[PDB]
């Protein structure tokens, strides 16, 4: 989930 | 058993298809693959416990009615390998809605009635890619949709899964929030003497409140599905969204939530195209350096944000010189 109004609240990928 | 053969890269194990015709199920050209699986299968993007793992997520081209199957050649046995296989089925169930079919016969039965699928919302724009060579022409439409459109809420749940595969930090939006706006791209196609609609891509935009009486729409999520990428659709979509918001005096300008390098490149392309013929961006104006009136005209005419207007200036200045 993101906060109010957010659609990019996910984890970055770390290779 | 060679256990190394029971660890599988989920970026290649997950097979996506958009199906218009039954033959698409057997055509490997129609198969495309995630760029990201780290939000389900970790930074290593692996699933453990299966050899020849195939995670099939097949979608009817318009409605995105879904088939979900997990196939494998073999799996680990806890009695002899002393470990249990990853719950791949449960992980996928976390990000697709219930009610998917589980075999190609039931999937093909749904494809028979796909002609009933219609685009959601209000038509904003129609465009065609006409053959220069006497070949096939292709026709596309862009709609603005919302949760008052019959079937849209359920369709959006089927569609949003694709963001997890193609946007590094995708998260699912709160569709109860009335400030979300939705812009959809469809391709028209013919089948059995009828006209049908295929999902091409979409954008979500948050109508962010600016006190006391304005908004600053924020591009949140934007996806052109893999088979349609690099064909001008993203540029048509972002241009159509700017043109939509241009009709509202209460809109200041348009921003983006955490823009990607690919988005920045597309936005620069679109906003330069919109600004290039504006009087404030003439060669003689450009040669005198950046002037605020460029940002004012870009904001007034196309709801372009001041930061973005400065980039448009820099790119057009490079364009009028050697
Ligand atoms: C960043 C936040 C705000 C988001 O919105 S989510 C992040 C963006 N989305 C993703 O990365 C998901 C995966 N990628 C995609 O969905 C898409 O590839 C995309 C990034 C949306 C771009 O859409 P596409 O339809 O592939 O782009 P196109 O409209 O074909 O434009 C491609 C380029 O062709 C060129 N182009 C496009 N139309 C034309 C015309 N008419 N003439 C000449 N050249 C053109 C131009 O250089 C475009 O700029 P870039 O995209 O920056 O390279």
């Amino acid at each position: 989930k993101g906060g109010k109004g957010l659609g990019a609240g996910g984890a970055k990928r770390h290779r | 058993k060679k256990l190394a053969e029971y660890k599988c890269n989920t970026n290649t194990a997950i097979e996506l298809k958009l199906v218009r015709f039954p033959e698409d199920l057997e055509n490997d050209i129609r198969t495309f693959f995630p760029e990201y699986t780290h939000q389900l299968f970790g930074d290593d993007e692996t699933a453990f416990g299966y050899k020849g793992l195939k995670i099939l997520l097949y979608y009817i081209a318009g409605s995105l009615s879904t088939m979900f199957r997990v196939e494998y050649a073999s799996k680990v046995d806890e009695n002899f390998d002393c470990v249990e296989a990853d719950d791949v089925e449960g992980k996928i169930r976390q990000i697709i809605p219930p009610g998917f079919c589980t075999n190609t016969n039931d999937f093909l039965s749904l494809l028979e009635k796909e002609v009933d699928f219609k685009p959601f919302g209000t038509l904003l724009h129609t465009y065609s890619v006409l053959s220069p060579t006497g070949g096939e022409n292709f026709t596309f439409q862009i709609y603005k949709a919302d949760m008052t459109c019959r079937g849209f809420r359920e369709y959006h749940e089927r569609l949003q899964t694709f963001l997890m595969w193609f946007i590094e930090t995708a998260s699912f939006i709160d569709v109860d929030d009335e400030r979300w706006h939705y812009f959809l791209v469809f391709e028209k196609y013919n089948k059995d003497g009828a006209t049908l609609f295929a999902t091409v891509g979409y954008m979500t935009v948050y109508n962010y409140y600016v006190y006391p009486d304005k908004t600053r729409p924020r591009v949140s999520q934007m996806l052109i599905l893999t088979p349609f990428q690099g064909q001008g659709h993203g540029a048509q979509l972002l241009e159509t969204v700017h043109r939509y918001y241009t009709e509202f005096p209460t809109v200041l300008d348009i921003t983006a939530e955490d823009p990607s390098k690919s988005y920045v490149k597309l936005r620069d392309f679109v906003l330069v195209k919109l600004c290039q013929d504006l009087p404030c961006f003439s060669r003689e104006k450009l040669m005198q350096g950046f002037n605020e009136d460029m940002a004012i005209e870009a904001q007034q005419k196309f709801k372009i944000n001041k930061q973005h207007a400065r980039r448009v200036y820099e790119i057009l200045r490079l364009l009028v010189t050697d």
